């Protein structure tokens, strides 16, 4: 087990290399989150309003668009 | 790029750049400026 | 030695010791020397795979075969998942031995042939030719995918389209026209900004304030 | 209204009072040079941008160089176009 | 050991604590307190920093243009600009619920968006933009301009371009050029734009880059100009039947002198705007040929200053020695600049609402409110900084021997009179304004509104009637039909001016009553007291009887100890600090008065202001409590609407303000001992003492936490009022 | 030396060692020794480009080209402008990058690698004065071309023949007015 987990961390056992992995994996995860993941999570910001919205009710007095 | 005036951003540009600017660039910046401020003069 | 733009002064870390050193590192990604070794091995590996991929896409589009961005969706003798499984399984040992050969030698190798050299034609000239053709092939594969993304055609049908009307069938008359035009313009005028940086600070190298650069030194 | 006549009269009159009337006063006032001496004592290119690098020397017996004529003719053209504008709307208030 | 972050200060880089980080963040732009800084290097770093600020400003405008062009509805807004809302940008918030997406879908958008209150829509529509492509191109151009300025800031830091110190100290040519080219030729080019592009685009004719060398601004091009027949350019103005953006009742004139407002936009004409910037251009170009340069003619400012010594020395040595005082002091020039800039920002605010320049403004009520409150708070902050830097001048740059007997030393010689008289004015105004307000409050409480001290502001009403407002019947100057001032301008600005000032539907010289009296005197109280605090800090910046060696401690020092009775908040920095509170209160009074007067005007209910503004429960109930109804119901347990963001922001500012109270009331020494305990707790906790700090945890210093409390306070103040303003105005309208 | 103004002494920073020195620097921009070395080559380059520019305008209108010189961009060629701009940038960037690196060393002009270019043996200080003076003439004449056709006006030689047809009726005073008649 020690050999496994010493070998599994060899490529990242340095500061700059682990920061490179973090940067790569996180940029990728967040970019693919914006591209597919927020849609797969069915976030409301991805679905849109699915209605008319608060367009015509600009104000109680002047119902602007 | 887009029809009409080119250099219109895509539809997915907010979905990418809002997470970037808010999760990534602040991470890079705060890490860099942390390693800078805790760095010792030789 | 020649440079990436005429009359370019190389960075202090790209002192021509390595091959293909045209002094190109405007972002100073190769300030660390071990990072530079890893990046050289990565350059040559990305380039080897892009050489094989460019020649493979060429051989595929040369004959009546599915297009390279749709060839994955065809039906094969194995299932998708077992294909990926066996691929990962054999590349485990392959890339492990290659990483071990990098850690031991500093260059690539197949499994145990530290220098995969059946026919002993290894030279610095051949190393430079491999590096140059690999860079060229990375560009070529990027172009394959890019002018297969704008059009629905692969390399050579798009080449024949450019040959049909060179002035009207080019990258500046497609959807990516304007951005490539402005990008090329900026890249043409850039080296004079860089040369001003070199001129008005004669002999003094400048640090571009990047995280990978450790600019506080 | 003859704009040429008005503007030429204005410019010539202002140049005449600038050469014959308001030249000695302008030469007395323009030369302080008592405590207000040089602006600069430096030697760099930005210190020479304040120095009279070019002295416009004229052959006029009173020293009416190109800058004096430029300024007095600018005032003349200004007052002439003012007179032409005030007449252009064919009226005056008081 | 010694750290690396404060490259500009070696005393901070050796600090083992967390004070290094903060003080290096807060001493970064005090270039004259840097290590190894010379005067020339100071001026050069400031030059480069100004270039950077310019680049940032232009990038900011490019971003506004880009987001309005991309995520906005400008091509849709120009069609129906009285009923379509301006879109600032779109919202991609992954935290949104479905109701929030359903709610922020405004202005005809396909998704959540923010309704712009910045007025950029009206401005860009007035100056000739009708297309999203125009704003795209303008954004590209301003980003290129920002790039140019950034490159120039790098360039003028280079050895062969690093300007000399005397080049910065050269004031005559800088003034000549910044008066002619930067001010008058800029106005000339803006007049060229108005005439060529904005006016014809207002007349329906599209004039772009592709045809502005092919079409004419006037049917008789330049013949009227070169032959002095300049009235031909005021030939056919835009009629009162004119509708903006089309050629219905268009007109052909380009330089008119109509005065007043366009009847359809309720805004200024573009033609007298053109004539305005033309006259301004000529006046500023003639003004720019004043000071002495390399050509033998002009003035030397030192001579004008030194010659301006009155007989009887009623001013002492006059202005002798002031040229070297202003030239060699950057804080003096900065304070003059901030004074002038804040005063003209107040002018922008006071004039942009009464004389609204941009089309379809005055009908976008939230835009007017945001613009006024914005520029007024900006002005207040800038004007506080003016006096702050005047204090820093007195400390760091003032030489008493080079100013021996001039006006600037004469100020310090009678500083006690200035401070005591400002204190008297503030004291009288506060006593009496609060007394009248409390009196009217008690009279309303006791059921007797007829016993209030309602003083009719007849001086301001007399002024208004001198301007031609016939509501009061002074019949003085321009309301007097049989006067000279009336009869002379009648072929000019007057008809439009009187049609615009006698109309009570616009903000041009609103009618005023005793509530206006009382609140203008509150405004005087705030101004006089703010400038009392600031002037006092500036003059006692160098010394007091409690501390005559105050200049030897700098501008911002914590205190002089508990000795001599106590010396807390004795610096000039702390005087500015205490004045920021009174400034925020002053501008809050100003903007409350504006917002309520205009909320009652826009609702047709000016009687509510004329009745309720004379006592402070009117201001509480009928303004703060009444108009909060939709704001705080932005979200309820039943649901939410688009005002929920402003509700959340309201509560946000209420949190930040109160959090500043924590740094404002509790002081350092409770917190340092608390942090000592927490240091023990961290050093003795197992599995967590493994992790240790590199910077020693200390409490925020005295000056630092003063600044932090002031910043939390100001941010909460500003955010709370911005939320309330935008929500109470957008909720109704 | 014959100066730009009679009786005017030439300034101290302009010694008569350069090519087109007439003592004309009423502003004082040539007071840095390195900025003058840049301004000299800038003069020569602006002047060479303006020389070939007026040559190209006069040659375009001497021959039977379709549009005016100002309308020549809005025209259908074999290659679109959006495709001509980047090719131009590549080629001219090559040429001018090679031109600067070649002004850094040896401090004089040149084409690509030959600094100075001079394939023929025609380099003389007299020829330098000729170059600089005809180049200043060309720059001012090109600005005259641009503003002489500032609207839809006459082309250069066409305007010359129009001035020669009526000297007292076709001049600056006629075309600064009558501008509606031109458009
Ligand atoms: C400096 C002024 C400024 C400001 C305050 C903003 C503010 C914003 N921009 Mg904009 N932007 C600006 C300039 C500005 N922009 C310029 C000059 C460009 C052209 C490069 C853009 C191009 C742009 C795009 C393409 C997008 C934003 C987006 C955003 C939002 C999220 C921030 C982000 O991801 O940044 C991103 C910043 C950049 C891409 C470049 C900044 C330089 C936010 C409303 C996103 C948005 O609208 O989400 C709703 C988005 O997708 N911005
Ligand atoms: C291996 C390099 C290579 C080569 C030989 C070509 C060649 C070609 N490309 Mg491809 N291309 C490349 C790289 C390359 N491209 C890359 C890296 C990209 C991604 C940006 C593209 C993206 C692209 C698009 C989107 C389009 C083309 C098109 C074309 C054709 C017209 C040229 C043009 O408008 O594009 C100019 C190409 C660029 C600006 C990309 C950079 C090219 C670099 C600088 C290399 C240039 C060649 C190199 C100096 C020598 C090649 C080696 C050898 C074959 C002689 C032509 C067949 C167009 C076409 O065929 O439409 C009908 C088209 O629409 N290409
Ligand atoms: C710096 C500002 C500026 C600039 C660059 C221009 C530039 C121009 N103007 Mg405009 N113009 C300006 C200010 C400016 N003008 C102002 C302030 C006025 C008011 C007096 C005018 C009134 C004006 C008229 C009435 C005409 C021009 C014309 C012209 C053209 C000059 C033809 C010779 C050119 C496009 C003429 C033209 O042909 O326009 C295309 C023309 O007919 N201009
Ligand atoms: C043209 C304008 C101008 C210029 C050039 C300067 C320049 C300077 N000022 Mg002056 N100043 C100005 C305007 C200006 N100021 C104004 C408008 C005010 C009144 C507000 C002041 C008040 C003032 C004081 C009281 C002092 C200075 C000082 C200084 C010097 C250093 C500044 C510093 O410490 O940087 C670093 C500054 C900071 C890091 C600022 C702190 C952060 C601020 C408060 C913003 C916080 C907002 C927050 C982030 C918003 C979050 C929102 C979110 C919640 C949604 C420098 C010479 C100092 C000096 O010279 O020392 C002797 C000094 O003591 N200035
Ligand atoms: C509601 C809060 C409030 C009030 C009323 C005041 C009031 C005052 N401040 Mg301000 N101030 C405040 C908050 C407040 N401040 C805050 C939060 C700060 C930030 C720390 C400051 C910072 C500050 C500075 C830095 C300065 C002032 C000054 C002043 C005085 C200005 C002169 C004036 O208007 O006299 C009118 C006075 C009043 C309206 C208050 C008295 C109230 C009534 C009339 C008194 C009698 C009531 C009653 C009969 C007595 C009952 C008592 C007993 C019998 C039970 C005045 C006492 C200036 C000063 O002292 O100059 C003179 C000054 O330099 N203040
Ligand atoms: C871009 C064009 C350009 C440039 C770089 C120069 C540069 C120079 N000229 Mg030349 N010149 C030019 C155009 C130019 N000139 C033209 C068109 C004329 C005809 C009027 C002349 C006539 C002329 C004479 C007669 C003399 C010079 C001289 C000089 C030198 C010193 C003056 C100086 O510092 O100028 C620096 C100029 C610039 C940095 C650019 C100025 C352009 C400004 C920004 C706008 C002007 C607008 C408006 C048309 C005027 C310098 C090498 C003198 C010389 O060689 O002495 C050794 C000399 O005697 N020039
Ligand atoms: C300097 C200069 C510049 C920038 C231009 C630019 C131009 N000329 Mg002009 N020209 C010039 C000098 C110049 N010329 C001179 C000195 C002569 C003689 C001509 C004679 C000339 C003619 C007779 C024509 C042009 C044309 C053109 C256009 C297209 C050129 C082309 O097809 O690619 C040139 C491609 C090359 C491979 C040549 C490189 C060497 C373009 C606007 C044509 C046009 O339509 O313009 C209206 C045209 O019919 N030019
Ligand atoms: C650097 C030299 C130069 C100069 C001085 C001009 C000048 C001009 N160009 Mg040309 N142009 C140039 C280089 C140049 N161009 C280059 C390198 C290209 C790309 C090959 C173009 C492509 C181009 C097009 C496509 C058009 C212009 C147009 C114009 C005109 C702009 C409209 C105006 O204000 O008048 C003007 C005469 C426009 C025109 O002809 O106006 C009628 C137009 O449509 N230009
Ligand atoms: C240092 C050098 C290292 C080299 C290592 C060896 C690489 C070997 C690559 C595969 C070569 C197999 C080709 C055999 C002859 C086929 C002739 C033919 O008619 O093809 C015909 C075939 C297509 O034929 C199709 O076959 C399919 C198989 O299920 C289906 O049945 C289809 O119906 C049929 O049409 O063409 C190819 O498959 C060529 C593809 C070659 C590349 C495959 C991907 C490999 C990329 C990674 C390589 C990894 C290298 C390390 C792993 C190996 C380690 C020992
Ligand atoms: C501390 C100090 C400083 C600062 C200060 C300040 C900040 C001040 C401010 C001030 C101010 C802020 C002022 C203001 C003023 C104003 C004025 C002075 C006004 C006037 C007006 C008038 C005069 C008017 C007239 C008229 C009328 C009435 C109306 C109509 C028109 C006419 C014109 C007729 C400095 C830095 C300098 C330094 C020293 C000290
Ligand atoms: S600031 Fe604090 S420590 Fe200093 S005198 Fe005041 S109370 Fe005492």
């Amino acid at each position: 087990q020690a050999k496994f987990f010493t070998q599994a961390t060899d490529i990242i056992s340095r500061r700059e290399s682990l920061r490179a992995l973090v940067a790569l994996s996180g940029i990728a995860a967040i970019v693919t989150y914006g591209l597919k993941g927020a849609k797969d999570a069915d976030l409301p910001i991805t679905k849109g309003p699915q209605t008319t919205g608060e367009n015509g009710k600009g104000g109680s007095v002047r119902s602007r668009l | 790029a887009a029809q009409g005036y080119p250099f219109v951003p895509p539809s997915w540009a907010p979905s990418v750049f809002v997470p970037l600017t808010g999760l990534v660039l602040p991470a890079i910046a705060m890490a860099t400026l942390f390693v800078y401020i805790e760095k010792e003069a030789p | 030695r020649p440079m990436w733009y005429p009359g370019a002064t190389a960075p202090a870390h790209l002192d021509g010791s390595m091959l293909g050193d045209y002094g190109f590192d405007p972002l100073r990604l190769g300030v660390n020397k071990d990072n530079l070794k890893w990046f050289r091995e990565a350059e040559l590996t990305n380039g080897r795979w892009a050489m094989a991929a460019v020649v493979g896409i060429l051989f595929t589009d040369a004959v009546g075969l599915p297009k390279f961005w749709t060839a994955g969706a065809e039906k094969y003798a194995l299932d998708n998942q077992t294909l990926a499984l066996i691929e990962v399984a054999v590349f485990a040992v392959l890339e492990g031995k290659r990483y071990e050969i990098y850690k031991k030698t500093g260059e690539t190798g197949f499994l145990s042939f530290a220098p995969f050299d059946p026919m002993g034609m290894k030279s610095e000239e051949m190393k430079l030719k491999e590096l140059k053709n690999g860079r060229l092939a990375m560009l070529a594969f990027l172009g394959f995918c890019s002018q297969a993304a704008v059009y629905g055609k692969g390399p050579i049908e798009t080449l024949q389209l450019h040959l049909a009307d060179p002035g009207h069938n080019n990258i500046y008359t497609s959807s990516v026209g304007p951005e490539t035009a402005v990008t090329v313009a900026v890249l043409c005028v850039l080296p004079m900004i860089i040369e001003a940086t070199k001129t008005l600070n004669p002999g003094k190298e400048s640090v571009p304030y990047f995280p990978w650069n450790e600019p506080w030194n | 209204l003859d704009p040429q006549i008005v503007i030429s009269g204005s410019t010539a009159a202002f140049l005449a009072i600038g050469r014959f009337v308001f030249l000695g006063y302008q030469r007395r006032e323009a030369n302080f040079d008592s405590t207000v001496g040089p602006k600069t004592t430096g030697a760099t290119y930005f210190d020479d941008l304040q120095k009279n690098s070019t002295i416009f020397a004229t052959n006029d017996p009173a020293g009416f160089n190109i800058i004096d004529v430029a300024g007095w003719g600018a005032l003349g053209h200004a007052v002439g176009f003012a007179v032409l504008a005030i007449n252009s709307l064919q009226g005056a208030n008081l | 050991a010694t750290k690396l972050f404060p490259k500009f200060s070696q005393g901070l880089a050796q600090d083992p604590t967390t004070r290094r980080i903060w003080y290096g963040l807060a001493m970064a732009h005090d270039f004259e307190s840097h290590d190894g800084m010379t005067e020339e290097n100071l001026y050069q770093k400031i030059f480069a920093s100004h270039f950077g600020q310019l680049s940032i400003i232009f990038l900011w405008t490019s971003g506004n243009l880009f987001h309005v062009a991309w995520q906005g509805n400008f091509e849709q807004w120009v069609t129906d600009p009285v009923h379509i809302r301006p879109i600032a940008h779109a919202i991609w918030d992954p935290h949104f619920g479905q109701p929030a997406v359903e709610a922020f879908t405004r202005g005809g958008a396909s998704g959540p968006v923010n309704i712009s209150t910045s007025g950029v829509y009206q401005w860009w529509y007035t100056i000739g933009m009708r297309t999203n492509q125009d704003l795209y191109v303008g954004s590209v151009f301003l980003a290129l301009v920002s790039a140019i300025f950034l490159f120039a800031g790098w360039l003028h830091l280079q050895p062969n371009f690093q300007p000399s110190l005397s080049w910065f100290k050269d004031a005559e040519s800088r003034l000549n050029h910044h008066l002619s080219g930067l001010f008058g030729v800029s106005s000339l080019a803006w007049t060229g734009h108005l005439v060529h592009v904005a006016i014809p685009e207002s007349r329906g004719q599209h004039v772009g880059w592709d045809n502005f060398l092919s079409v004419l601004p006037h049917p008789q091009g330049l013949t009227p100009f070169f032959t002095g027949n300049w009235a031909a350019y005021a030939q056919s103005p835009d009629t009162a039947s004119h509708v903006f953006g089309t050629a219905q009742g268009s007109g052909q004139a380009i330089l008119t002198f109509l005065g007043g407002f366009h009847p359809q936009t309720q805004s200024l004409w573009l033609t007298d705007m053109a004539h305005h910037h033309l006259a301004i251009a000529v006046i500023f170009i003639v003004a720019g040929h004043m000071y002495r340069t390399n050509f033998g003619i002009g003035h030397r400012m030192q001579a004008i200053l030194e010659a301006h010594t009155p007989p009887s020395g009623s001013l002492g040595a006059g202005h002798k020695g002031l040229f070297d005082t202003v030239n060699n002091s950057l804080h003096f020039q900065l304070g003059l600049a901030l004074a002038s800039v804040g005063t003209i920002t107040s002018l922008v605010a006071q004039h942009m609402y009464s004389l609204p320049p941009y089309a379809f403004q005055a009908i976008d009520f939230t835009t007017q409110a945001a613009l006024y409150t914005h520029h007024q708070y900006i002005a207040g902050f800038i004007m506080c900084g003016a006096f702050a830097h005047g204090a820093i001048f007195f400390i760091r740059d003032y030489d008493p021997e080079q100013n021996k007997g001039n006006v600037l030393a004469r100020m310090l010689d009678h500083k006690e009179a200035l401070i005591s008289h400002l204190s008297w004015v503030s004291l009288f105004l506060g006593f009496h304004t609060l007394g009248l307000y409390v009196h009217n409050d008690v009279m309303q409480a006791f059921g007797t509104p007829e016993k209030q001290i309602l003083i009719e502001p007849v001086f301001a009403q007399w002024i208004q009637a001198a301007h031609g407002k016939a509501l009061y019947g002074f019949d003085f100057l321009l309301s007097s039909k049989t006067s000279a001032a009336f009869a002379n301008g009648q072929s000019l600005w007057l008809p439009g001016w009187l049609d615009a000032i006698n109309n009570n539907q616009n903000s041009l010289f609103l009618t005023i009553g005793p509530g206006d009296f009382l609140v203008h005197h509150a405004i005087a109280l705030g101004l006089h007291t703010t400038t009392l605090i600031l002037v006092k800090g500036a003059l006692d910046a160098r010394g007091s009887k409690l501390m005559p060696d105050k200049k030897d401690f700098g501008y911002s020092f914590p205190c002089d100890g508990p000795g001599r009775g106590g010396t807390c908040d004795i610096s000039a920095y702390d005087a500015f600090y205490l004045a920021v509170f009174w400034m925020l209160n002053t501008i809050g009074w100003v903007t409350f008065y504006w917002h309520w007067k205009h909320l009652t005007l826009w609702q047709g209910n000016v009687a509510q202001f004329d009745e309720s503004s004379t006592y402070l429960m009117g201001w509480l109930r009928d303004y703060l409590w009444l108009n909060s109804s939709q704001l705080i119901n932005g979200y309820n347990p039943f649901g939410m609407n688009s005002l929920s963001v402003w509700a959340w922001t309201f509560l946000f500012g209420h949190l930040i303000y109160a959090t500043g109270f924590m740094f404002l009331i509790s002081w350092r020494g409770y917190w340092q001992e608390l942090i000592e305990t927490l240091v023990w707790a961290h050093e003795k906790t197992p599995l967590a003492n493994l992790v240790y700090w590199k910077d020693k945890p200390v409490a925020l210093s005295i000056v630092q936490a003063r600044l932090v409390g002031l910043a939390h306070f100001s941010v909460g103040y500003i955010f709370t009022y911005a939320a309330f303003l935008i929500a109470s105005t957008s909720g109704r309208f | 030396r014959p100066t730009w103004l009679p009786g005017l002494n030439p300034p101290a920073h302009l010694k008569g060692a350069l090519a087109g020195d007439n003592g004309f620097d009423p502003l004082g921009l040539g007071q840095d020794e390195g900025r003058l070395k840049w301004y000299a080559e800038a003069e020569k380059t602006n002047g060479r480009w303006a020389m070939m520019a007026v040559a190209g305008i006069l040659g375009q209108e001497l021959l039977g080209v379709t549009p005016a010189w100002w309308e020549a961009g809005a025209k259908e060629y074999d290659i679109p402008a959006q495709a001509l701009t980047p090719i131009e940038f590549i080629v001219m960037g090559f040429l001018e990058i090679k031109r600067y690196q070649g002004f850094k060393q040896t401090g004089t002009s040149g084409f690509i690698n030959s600094f100075p270019f001079d394939p023929a043996g025609m380099n003389s200080p007299s020829m330098a004065t000729k170059e600089v003076k005809n180049g200043r003439l060309a720059m001012v004449a090109f600005i005259g071309f641009c503003v002489q056709a500032l609207a839809t006006r006459t082309q250069p030689i066409e305007g010359l023949t129009a001035h020669l047809a009526d000297p007292f009726g076709k001049n600056i005073t006629y075309y600064l007015t009558h501008l509606p008649e031109t458009l």
